[PDB]
């Protein structure tokens, strides 16, 4: 029979051992389910998924809950089948856990619902869409010198209190309210203050009618956090695929995945990497991000936060991540802390969609002549840092003027920070912010001052303002 | 029919341990009894130590594995022309299976000393800056390394369909990236037409770690096919490091001890065995070449690095690419004073040997000279001078994205910067100039390219002087 | 007669067990000759040097060759002796491996010729030389500088690009045609190309005549890398011991000695070293380095070419290999940067035979005043860089002037650079060197360019090629 019984219990990792020619196949899903039998034990109701075989009939597990209460020799049951959560109409406007399980109080879910295994291979080669097509986001930086794709991944890198989440909350205001199609949202790891006020946000809102929501937050323990992402992708997948629709998928924090598989790692038995990272780091993240793409059938564009910890770039999973992105924006602690709020970094932020027969040759010209300049004000930085600005040339001085300019006009008011700071946001078309960059680079306004540049939308708010205050 | 057979003990992460398997071969191709197929690394006392290559999702224990009694081999033939393959050689494109009726082992010895000849035959790469000041030869391993986007795959693409008239075969291996990154690479290639001539090798991401570790000897496996029939080769690895990683991987799974970073102790031997299989054959040996083309991806600038020490101990050249040089509008961002190649000058025809035999140089010292004399007031007007031939050499060397140009015009434009034709013109128009004097040699200046083209030496200096005084007197400065 | 069968394979490292009292000693060479029963396997001829005793009869070797092929069982033969290699005036004129057999296609060595074992014990403290003897190589800052000695071990240090191989090379043409003894060139872990090109040059010139060769490059396994080098090292000690002559030993790379060793311990079964290397570090290579030293019945001048991993002079094994040198000769990549070649580096650079009762009063007074001049001028550049040439005093703006002058001077045009510069080469006596360091000290030439010293020679090509520029 199809019975196994707890042997070892280490944290978030338990050993079943089943009968001889009965083992369950990895990645499939076991059950125990306990009633106590005295008042020295606990009720159980826990789910397993396995993981390796370690031979002589025992299989290693990974819990998704905690395993607090767990006695050897405890009954388990295989299901047969990998986790499977429900999929189609039935999840629009609901929230739910890694398991599939609806935890917005609207009722359950009929057991006769069509329901998708979690794990599943990546697309293949000929079935990909390789079309690039620009998708207007509203924000300057990023309009001008990294282009959004559509249809395309979208990764947004920064340290601890840098922006992330209000850049996505900021892209989510100005795009998922008119996309038309499904919208997926899958936090993965963070604080479920923000989910319980975004799911409100929405609600109120009433884009909440055709969106779905997951939640691994980080209270849950590290086999919900690595599964919580892969649930909400075949929610995302079904759409794609079955009705070929237009998807925009938000993950709050990739980086809480690799987190989780780097803790449970260590338990199962392997030797460490270079960092302490998990030895299969580069391919549990590729055959979770090569499912994220736009088919034939339809296309998945996806917006991803990642967390880069100790502000090191260099950290393994920052660094492994960029190969699976085609525009990255990078958000920098010193930028923040000069109040230029977007704190997009306006070199290390690279984009596919900037070449001249996809943007405009006056669009191309036009960032790369603020690339140049920026990159020189940068080089000069040095100099300045120790004896200032009075031993420049003409031309530095020139430089850094125009630069200084740029950088405070790539700033700009957020819709979303109107809560933090009382001044209403701005959206500004692209054909404004180079007409604008255009106008800066060309001279036009080398005597207003350089705080006029500040937190405003369209060139003529500089003039307005710095008319308001002394000119 | 009967086979050695074994059992699997442990499966996960890629990794099988059977036991049984006597007379296994170190190196052996296995099966399991679901059709995947596995490699025998560590032969162990009692088990061995197989890794899956393909899906272990539906292997388990107690199933039985297989001997084949093969060594690790590859599909090879002119059927690989126009295709993209697993590094099996299965066909993932989609149009049908591949007509391959030989193959080759994965590891084979490298050429030895009396088989190779000196490289004496120029690669055409069609980029000014890499045939002027890093030449490439048939036969030679040039490294292109740099920090992410700056252009490495760009300058690989520019090669390969460079090669479009020149007989030589094209590898293209790409090692971790996307898959919808690989397809937009073959669009281009065939939009740009060398996906005739070109044999392209992928392993995602999501493909085991396995996969991505044999790519590039696969990729090498089938060139050396062409090699030792006659014929030229270029084969590119768009990433090792990523195979480094796949590899450390590996043995990490394996048990294996770490060393420095987690990496195994023959992380260094893994590519010196890859590297040194390309070479120069001698006539005796057929006179085939396969040149290669290494991609190392730093961190923040950072060369000092376990994995590009390694590689640049290794290649015979390296090319640089800076994000600084980039931004700054230099594009390509080629590190003159950091670039070099052991092999420059046999490598060059002899009209650009003797246009550019110190132009390397030139700019390592120029760049020096521009540090210097920053601060100062550039008095002397040697000085001044020099820093005046720099900066028209550093504005002629750049040039755009898929627009090749010939070595005929390449040499032309070289030795009207050097002889002093520019010392009169601008540095904001130089490039315009340029642009001109190709049209004005396409309309007037027919003799002195079909010259350069069919002798490989320069013609009389008198007539290119009075093309470039009469192209002069045309031209007008804005 | 005794056999023993394969029982453990792992990559390189090959398990061998043996009956009981018949257990082959340490450094002894083992056979592999299976023939293949059927098409599952395939033919194999490989040797194994035995490295550790195991217990339970059981021998560890590192094999020479590649392990693919192998299968556990197969029977070893013992030779009763550690690798012999031929030796006399039969290796003259002869290309050989790590296993002593030729490769050069001219035949095989017959088998009555004398062979030696690779492994055996240093020379004593009483038969050591110890005379001190300039050396003159024609290259302005050795002879300047550093002088070589006489029967002395030399080594060159340099990172990746600077100039080694292109410095043996140059040597090379400059001593081995005219030494009149016996010369040997070790390849050890290094390019094939090189190789060949380096025996093409030779046979072109006809030393090949009167030097042996032996290769163990990147492609072989860590056996032969490290075993090559004593393959070499004997092959050199034949002719010092027996016949008397001088012996020129010429080594690739000595770094990939110490590089292969480590690449294996792991696999050997000791614990890591300080930065990765094996525990064995020191002790290996000085009992390899110790034998190669001139004694009362010959001597031997070896000129070694010695890697520096990521220019870091700290690393331990070039660290661990200083001590073993009389001269040093220290290549950094900032000058090869700025275009000066060999780019030795003046400081650095230091040799037991500069002194004055060795080379002479006025060339080591000159030596000292150029080191000091150098000296001083490399603390000026960190205040010029930033404060400028202006605001230093008259004494100091002498100093610059003159110094970079020295150094530039320095630079040298080699024979075998013609393939990277155009203009031939040149040979400069030691005494030409010393007066014209003299003259540009004292300050005869401060009117000229500084360009006017770059690959130059003697002073009488400067101030030719002044004439050039219209000075
Ligand atoms: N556009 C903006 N305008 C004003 N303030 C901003 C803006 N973006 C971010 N901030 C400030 O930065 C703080 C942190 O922002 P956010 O929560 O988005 O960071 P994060 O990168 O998601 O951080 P964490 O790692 O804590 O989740 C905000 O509370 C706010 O004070
Ligand atoms: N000569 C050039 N002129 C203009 N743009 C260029 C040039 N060379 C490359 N680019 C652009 O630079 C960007 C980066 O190039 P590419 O993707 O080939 O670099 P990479 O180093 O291979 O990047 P990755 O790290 O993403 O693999 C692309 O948008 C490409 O179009
Ligand atoms: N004296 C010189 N004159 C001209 N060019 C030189 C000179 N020395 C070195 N170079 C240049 O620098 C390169 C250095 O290559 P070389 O083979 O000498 O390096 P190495 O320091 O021995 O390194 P490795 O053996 O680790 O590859 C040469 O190929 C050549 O381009
Ligand atoms: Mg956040
Ligand atoms: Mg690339
Ligand atoms: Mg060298």
């Amino acid at each position: 029979m199809t019975r196994g019984r707890v042997i070892q219990v280490m944290g978030p990792v338990v050993d079943v051992k089943f009968e001889n020619g009965h083992l369950p196949a990895i990645y499939n899903a076991l059950k125990i389910q306990h009633k106590a039998r005295n008042e020295n034990e606990v009720d159980i109701d826990l789910t397993l998924e396995v993981a390796l075989h370690l031979g002589d009939d025992t299989v290693r597990t990974i819990a998704m809950a905690s395993t607090d209460g767990l006695i050897r020799g405890m009954e388990v049951i295989d299901t047969g089948a990998p986790i499977s959560v429900p999929v189609g109409e039935v999840t629009l406007g609901r929230v739910f856990n890694v398991l599939g399980e609806p935890i917005d109080l609207e009722g359950d879910i009929p057991a006769d619902a069509r329901r998708d295994p979690i794990h599943r291979p990546a697309p293949k080669f000929e079935e990909l869409a390789t079309e690039v097509e620009i998708l207007e986001t509203g924000i300057k930086v990023v309009d001008l010198l990294a282009p959004y794709i559509k249809g395309g991944k979208i990764g947004l890198f920064g340290g601890a209190g840098v922006g992330k989440t209000v850049l996505i909350q900021e892209l989510i205001h100005n795009i998922a309210q008119e996309h038309g199609g499904i919208s997926v949202f899958a936090g993965v790891g963070e604080r479920t203050r923000e989910g319980n006020d975004l799911y409100h946000e929405m609600k109120d809102s009433g884009v909440i009618s055709k969106t779905a929501m997951v939640f691994g937050q980080m209270n849950e323990p590290p086999g919900a956090r690595m599964r919580v992402a892969l649930t909400g992708l075949t929610m995302a997948e079904y759409f794609r695929d079955e009705q070929g629709q237009d998807v925009l998928l938000f993950i709050d924090n990739i980086f809480r995945f690799t987190q989780a598989g780097s803790e449970v790692s260590a338990l199962l038995g392997r030797m460490p990497s270079a960092v302490g990272y998990q030895p299969t780091l580069a391919t549990e993240m590729g055959q979770l991000q090569e499912r994220i793409t736009s088919t034939a059938k339809g296309s998945i564009t996806s917006i991803q936060a990642i967390y880069v910890p100790a502000d090191d770039y260099t950290d393994p999973a920052p660094a492994t991540t960029f190969s699976h992105l085609d525009a990255t924006t990078n958000l920098e602690r010193k930028l923040a802390e000069m109040g230029i709020y977007p704190a997009v970094d306006p070199l290390a932020s690279t984009s596919r969609a900037l070449a001249p027969e996809i943007v405009g040759e006056e669009h191309y010209q036009v960032a790369r002549k603020v690339q140049q300049t920026l990159q020189r004000y940068k080089e000069l930085q040095d100099i300045i840092a120790i004896l200032g600005m009075d031993e420049l040339s003409d031309e530095d001085k020139l430089v850094v003027h125009r630069a200084r300019r740029i950088q405070f006009f790539l700033s700009q008011n957020f819709h979303v920070a109107e809560q933090f700071t009382g001044q209403p946001g701005s959206y500004v078309p692209v054909k404004e912010t180079v007409r604008g960059f255009k106008e800066i680079l060309e001279g036009k306004y080398d005597h207003l001052p350089e705080d006029a540049f500040r937190l405003v939308g369209r060139i003529e708010e500089v003039v307005e303002k710095a008319k308001a205050m002394g000119v | 029919q009967v086979s050695d057979v074994g059992t699997v003990i442990q499966v996960g992460d890629g990794i099988a341990r059977a036991h049984g398997l006597d007379n296994v071969m170190s190196g052996e191709l296995v099966e399991f009894a679901n059709g995947v197929m596995g490699m025998a690394l560590n032969l162990e006392e009692n088990n061995v130590g197989i890794v899956i290559l393909g899906p272990y999702t539906g292997i388990k224990e107690g199933d039985e594995v297989r001997r084949t009694g093969r060594i690790m081999e590859v599909p090879v033939g002119e059927a690989l022309i126009g295709r993209v393959v697993n590094p099996l050689g299965q066909p993932v494109d989609g149009l049908g299976p591949v007509e391959t009726t030989e193959t080759r082992p994965i590891e084979s010895p490298a050429p030895g000393v009396m088989d190779r000849r000196s490289v004496h035959e120029p690669l055409q790469t069609g980029i000014k800056a890499i045939d002027a000041l890093v030449p490439i030869g048939r036969g030679q391993r040039e490294l292109i390394i740099g920090d992410r986007q700056t252009g490495k795959t760009s300058v690989a693409i520019d090669t390969i369909i460079n090669q479009k008239d020149q007989n030589m075969i094209s590898i293209y291996v790409a090692i971790g990236q996307k898959e919808s990154t690989v397809r937009t690479v073959v669009e281009t290639l065939r939009k740009h037409g060398a996906l005739d001539y070109t044999i392209v090798v992928t392993a995602s991401a999501s493909q085991p770690a396995p996969l991505l570790f044999l790519a590039p000897y696969a990729g090498v496996a089938m060139g050396e096919y062409f090699m030792y029939k006659g014929k030229h080769v270029l084969v590119v690895y768009d990433d090792l490091s990523k195979q480094a990683a796949a590899y450390r991987e590996l043995s990490l799974l394996l048990r294996r001890p770490p060393g420095r970073e987690a990496y195994p102790g023959d992380i260094f031997y893994l590519h010196s065995r890859l590297l040194e299989r390309a070479a120069k054959l001698s006539d005796a040996k057929g006179g085939g070449s396969l040149t290669a083309l290494p991609f190392v991806e730093t961190q923040a600038g950072d060369i000092s690095a376990y994995i590009p020490t390694n590689v640049i101990s290794i290649t015979d050249g390296q090319i640089f690419l800076q994000s600084d040089l980039f931004f700054s509008g230099v594009r390509p961002a080629i590190n003159a004073g950091l670039s070099v190649s052991r092999v420059g000058g046999a490598a060059q025809i002899k009209a650009m040997k003797k246009v550019a035999g110190t132009l390397r140089l030139d700019l390592a010292a120029y760049r020096e000279l521009e540090a210097f004399a920053q601060f100062g007031s550039d008095l002397d007007k040697a000085t001044q001078a020099k820093l005046a031939r720099g900066a028209r050499t550093v504005e002629v060397l750049k040039q755009d994205l898929h627009q090749p140009i010939p070595v005929e015009k390449q040499v032309l434009i070289i030795y009207a910067l050097t002889r002093g034709f520019l010392d009169d013109i601008p540095v904001e128009d130089v490039r315009r100039f340029e642009k001109e004097f190709y049209l004005f040699l396409d309309q007037n200046g027919q003799h002195l390219l079909e010259h350069i083209r069919t002798t490989k030496d320069l013609p009389n200096e008198d007539d290119l002087n009075k093309a470039i005084e009469a192209f002069k007197k045309t031209f007008v400065v804005s």
